[PDB]
DNA sequence: AACGGCGCCCGAACAGGGACTG
DNA sequence: CAGTCCCTGTTCGGGCGCCG
């Protein structure tokens, strides 16, 4: 009894077509499963090779959550229908969920399963369930309603949302609330006891209307940042000033105040890489000048919202992760380090798909936007296993650079 | 007036803006003539093929070819001009079966549908832009035109049609016997259940009525009720299946293309014969461009093909899975970059064997490519069985532990255990994190001019020692190598090592062992005889200690 | 002389970053 | 600041095997 929102593609943009790849046996029973109660509910249908797109899908299981979720990889798909959820319905980003000191986020995708789906547009949610071995050819469907992690759904959905959780703002005018994807975030001032009953209360409030029983807590207030520190020693030698001489250079292409002259006299000759040298008068100036420009913020440095975000990862080692946030390159607008992750010490892998995760959060509290990763790793190596580890329902944009560490900048 | 058949139709539209094919016919043999005839008039009698007049401005030629060992004729339209013209169709078909993937099954059959795109029909709205003449004569009768009311075998469309239609057509019959696997590739039906002999035959013949609804005929001919069954290239055995007995060409003299079958045979034999290698002989099809060229076989790739063929005679076979036993995959390194292994659940009896040789990016080690050679296993397994096999790998867990935690790059592999098989994959060399204390520093640097091709390359040290090398036709990057690799050879068995190259830096620091650059080969050797180096990194043109110096040398 | 599928090994075309020259 | 070079990376289409 909905009429369907019309929803178009971008100028000049045919459907996604992306191929499906290979599932493990527990990921292919389940999405079997999910699929055949969907199609029951009429959520699907089946589809012939008259469609000629598709779009990869697999499963996940969240954080501390032993039931199997659904996921589509519906990265192509949306950007490919960006004049939609951008321009036309857009959901404006909250200032002040990054200043609150506790923020739930309720996966709210299962009532993107009550509007339908315009009718012209289902063609390209269409999908494909593999078999193990080939046994069976690919069971192929498609969305009758608004499909889970699709960036149009909670565009759509938004005017029906604004409905439901209006009673729950006029009752409580401090509390902020944004929706990204499937996902719902809550933000409070409240204690972690009055927060959590509210939290109870804005469920109960949507019951009245399958992980709405799950609230995954985040503390933005206590986000810190890892800002470019300089090392200090009781002697220095002569590899030492060479590799500071070294970081400093790189750090004036954020910094342009940082100075060198003082510490490069120091090593004036040809000199043993660990020969002690004794720091002059001057060279202990310069280097406490420098000290204090790492700590001023750097100049003109503000956010666009019309620029993509980017995110860099370094593997630090050691269970160390570092990572700087930017859209024009040395105007990073965060930097941050992630330590002891699950998979510390053994999985490289399971980390950086942690850290990914742990980004891309951070991403949508402050701005509202998923970055595009620049991943270290080999793009075989991360296609292999990624999907084994990831506990999202979003999927971010990423590439695979190979940058050996020729100075050490973000973690000494 | 024609029936429509069970089949439920699927929709094919056509690419907009763009007509139907108008392709003139191809002067054939008579031997085709009187092989084409007979059968546009069989199939307008089974409905299959109706006759059109001149309202159909539509042509597209056809042939035909004999089939692979059968009396009966096949015949094929060359819709290419249709294809271009037609929508694309997304392909249901992921991939091909593997027989290491069949489970232990006490009763097995293989069916084949008889006429497979002759009975699932074509759109109606479609059948139109199908027209094509027959001409009795070659040149005298016009010959009435006809058209297509099922899937002509040749149309892009009509493999993905009759795939989704079987599937459609099998869904109710699967429903009702859940026990009961059914392999569909194609037309071929693998039919296998744990019922007795007996009760085998009764689901078998209820599943060919169940497709006789629909008109799919399963006839006899094709009907295997009894190992060995012939089932996609493979020999079907209760308890084991091997590949069809491969042939190997022998020529006296060696061409090019003879080589790329050879070459072919050899990949599709990698699958269960263990040890098969292919380095050398594809090493022969490189820089020539001319397929009618004879190549006389070198003294390596002589011996890598006679070490192929007595592998060959004796005769080989792989298992069936079993999901109550482990996935194990084992590795060994076969040198030159290439790799064997073996996936069993059971020792020594194997599933199957395949091979990983590639060779990417100029400069790697065997770590790198036993980490890609994991992974190719992994996917290939996950295709396969659906799961991660447990690996046995040739690779101290000392020596994986210090490669990956000291990497820059994330790496992984997944559960495995070292094998203690020669030859060991290990780290040839370790650079050091801090200078060493006691060895001398070497400065270096080198540059070139860009014109001339001319440049210098050489080092000061701490001590006093200096070189300059005139080099000819070099460029930058290779200045900055010779002048490591000058370095190390002037050296002690303890060396620090300062260079603005980020480029040679970045190619020692992942520790490679083999390089495509006989220069980079050089210095690994070098870098192999020490027994600590220090490299550390300055930035160029910055007056920093002896780079600053070395720098005046060079340039 | 056809169509679709998967695999391998090959080369040409293309992309991207340090580094040098006008 | 552009425009190149040197180098190394990926993408893709064709060659072959094999299936239907
Ligand atoms: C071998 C082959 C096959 N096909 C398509 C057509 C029918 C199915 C199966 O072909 P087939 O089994 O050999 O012949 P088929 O049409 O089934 O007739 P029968 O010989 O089985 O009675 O795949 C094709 O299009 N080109 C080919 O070269
Ligand atoms: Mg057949
Ligand atoms: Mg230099």
């Amino acid at each position: 009894p909905i009429e369907t929102v019309p929803v178009k593609l971008k100028p000049g943009m045919d459907g996604p077509k992306v191929k499906q790849w290979p599932l493990t046996e527990e990921k292919i029973k389940a999405l079997v499963e999910i699929c055949t109660e969907m199609e029951k509910e009429g959520k699907i249908s089946k589809i012939g090779p008259e469609n000629p797109y598709n779009t990869p899908v697999f499963a996940i299981k969240k954080k501390d959550s032993t039931k199997w979720r659904k996921l589509v990889d519906f990265r192509e798909l949306n950007k490919r229908t960006q004049d939609f959820w951008e321009v036309q319905l857009g959901i404006p980003h909250p200032a002040g969920l990054k200043k609150k000191k506790s923020v739930t986020v309720l996966d709210v995708g299962d009532a993107y399963f009550s509007v339908p789906l315009d009718e012209d547009f289902r063609k390209y949610t269409a999908f494909t369930i593999p078999s193990i071995n080939n046994e069976t050819p690919g069971i192929r469907y498609q969305y009758n309603v608004l499909p889970q992690g699709w960036k149009g759904s909670p565009a759509i959905f938004q005017s029906s949302m604004t409905k439901i959780l209006e009673p729950f703002k006029k009752q409580n005018p401090d509390i902020v609330i944004y929706q990204y994807m499937d996902d719902l975030y809550v933000g409070s001032d409240l204690e972690i006891g009055q927060h959590r009953t509210k939290i109870e209360e804005l469920r109960q409030h949507l019951l009245r209307w399958p992980f709405l029983w799950m609230g995954y807590e985040l503390h933005p207030d206590k986000w810190t940042v890892q800002p470019i520190v300089l090392p200090e020693k009781d002697s220095w030698t002569v590899n030492d000033i060479q590799k500071l001489v070294g970081k400093l250079n790189w750090a004036s292409q954020i910094y342009p105040g940082i100075k060198v002259r003082q510490l490069s006299k120091l090593l004036r000759g040809t000199k043993a890489l660990t020969e002690v040298i004794p720091l002059t008068e001057e060279a202990e100036l310069e280097l406490a000048e420098n000290r204090e420009i790492l700590k001023e913020p750097v100049h003109g440095v503000y956010y666009d919202p019309s620029k993509d975000l980017i995110a860099e990862i370094q593997k630090q080692g050691q269970g160390q992760w570092t990572y700087q946030i930017y859209q024009e390159p040395f105007k990073n607008l965060k930097t941050g380090k992630y330590a002891r992750m699950r998979g510390a010490h053994t999985n490289d892998v399971k980390q950086l798909t942690e850290a990914v995760q742990k980004i891309t959060t951070e991403s949508i509290v402050i701005w509202g936007k998923t970055p595009k990763f620049k991943l270290p790793i080999q793009k075989e190596t991360w296609e292999t296993w990624w999907t084994e580890y990831w506990q999202a329902t979003w999927i971010p944009e990423w590439e695979f650079v190979n940058t050996p560490p020729l100075v050490k900048l973000w973690y000494q | 007036m024609v029936p429509i058949s069970p089949i439920e139709t699927v929709p094919v539209k056509l690419k907009p803006g763009m007509d139907g094919p108008k392709v003139k016919q191809w002067p054939l043999t008579e031997e085709k003539i009187k092989a084409l005839v007979e059968i546009c008039t069989e199939m307008e009698k089974e409905g299959k093929i109706s006759k059109i007049g001149p309202e159909n401005p539509y042509n597209t030629p056809v042939f035909a070819c004999k089939k692979k060992d059968s009396t009966k004729w096949r015949k094929l339209v060359d819709f290419r001009e249709l294809n271009k013209r037609t929508q694309d169709f997304w392909e249901v078909q992921l991939g091909i079966p593997h027989p290491a993937g069949l489970k232990k099954k006490k009763s097995v059959t293989v069916l084949d549908v008889g006429d497979a795109y002759f009975s699932v029909p074509l759109d109606e709205d479609f059948r139109k832009y199908t027209a094509f003449t027959i001409p009795s004569i070659n040149n005298e009768t016009p010959g009435i035109r006809y058209q297509y009311n099922v899937l002509p075998q040749g149309w892009k469309g009509s493999p993905a049609i009759f795939q989704s239609s079987m599937t459609k057509i099998l869904e109710p019959f699967k429903k009702q016997n859940p026990d009961i696997v059914i392999y569909q590739y194609m037309d071929d039906l693998y039919v296998g259940s744990d019922l007795e002999i007996g009760q085998h035959r009764t689901k078998i013949e209820e599943l060919r009525q169940h497709l006789l609804r629909w008109g799919l005929t399963t006839p006899d001919k094709k009907h295997q009720k009894e190992p060995p069954f012939l089932w996609m290239g493979y020999e079907l055995h209760p308890d084991k299946w091997t590949v069809q007995p491969i042939v190997l060409p022998e020529k006296d003299s060696w061409t090019v293309n003879d080589i790329q079958k050879l070459v072919g045979k050899l990949n599709w034999a990698s699958q269960i014969y263990p040890g098969i290698k292919v380095r050398q002989l594809s090493k022969l099809l490189r820089g020539t461009k001319a397929l009618t060229e004879v190549i006389p076989l070198t003294e390596e790739a002589e011996l890598e093909l006679a070490e192929n063929r007595e592998i060959l005679k004796e005769p080989v076979h792989g298992v069936y899975y079993d999901p109550s036993k482990d996935l194990i995959a084992e590795i060994q390194k076969q040198g030159q970059g290439q790799w064997t292994y073996q996936i069993y659940q059971e020792p020594f009896k194997n599933l199957k064997t395949g091979k990983y040789a590639r060779m990417r990016g100029a400069h790697t080690n065997d770590v790198k490519q036993l980490t890609e050679a994991v992974q190719k296993i992994t996917t290939e397994s996950i295709v396969i069985w659906g799961k991660t096999p447990k690996f046995k790998l040739p690779i101290q867990k000392e020596t994986w532990e210090t490669w990956w935690t000291e990497y820059w790059q994330a790496t992984w592999i997944p559960e495995w255990e070292f094998v203690n098989t020669p030859p060991l994959v290990k780290l040839w060399y370790q650079l050091e994190k801090e200078p060493i204390v006691g060895a001398e520093t070497f400065y270096v640097d080198g540059a070139a001019n860009r014109e001339t091709k001319l440049g210098k390359a050489g080092y000061v040290t701490n001590k006093g020692r200096q070189k300059v090398v005139p080099l000819t036709n070099t460029t930058n990057q290779k200045t900055e190598l010779q002048a490591i690799y000058l370095a190390l050879q002037d050296s002690g068995l303890e060396v620090n090592i300062v260079t603005d190259s980020q480029y040679a830096l970045g190619i020692i620091q992942a520790q490679p062992d083999k390089s495509e650059s006989e220069l980079v080969n050089q210095i690994i050797e070098q870098l192999i005889k020490k027994e600590k180096v220090y490299l550390a990194w300055v930035p160029a043109h910055k007056g920093i200690g002896g780079n600053e110096q070395v720098d005046k040398l060079v340039s």
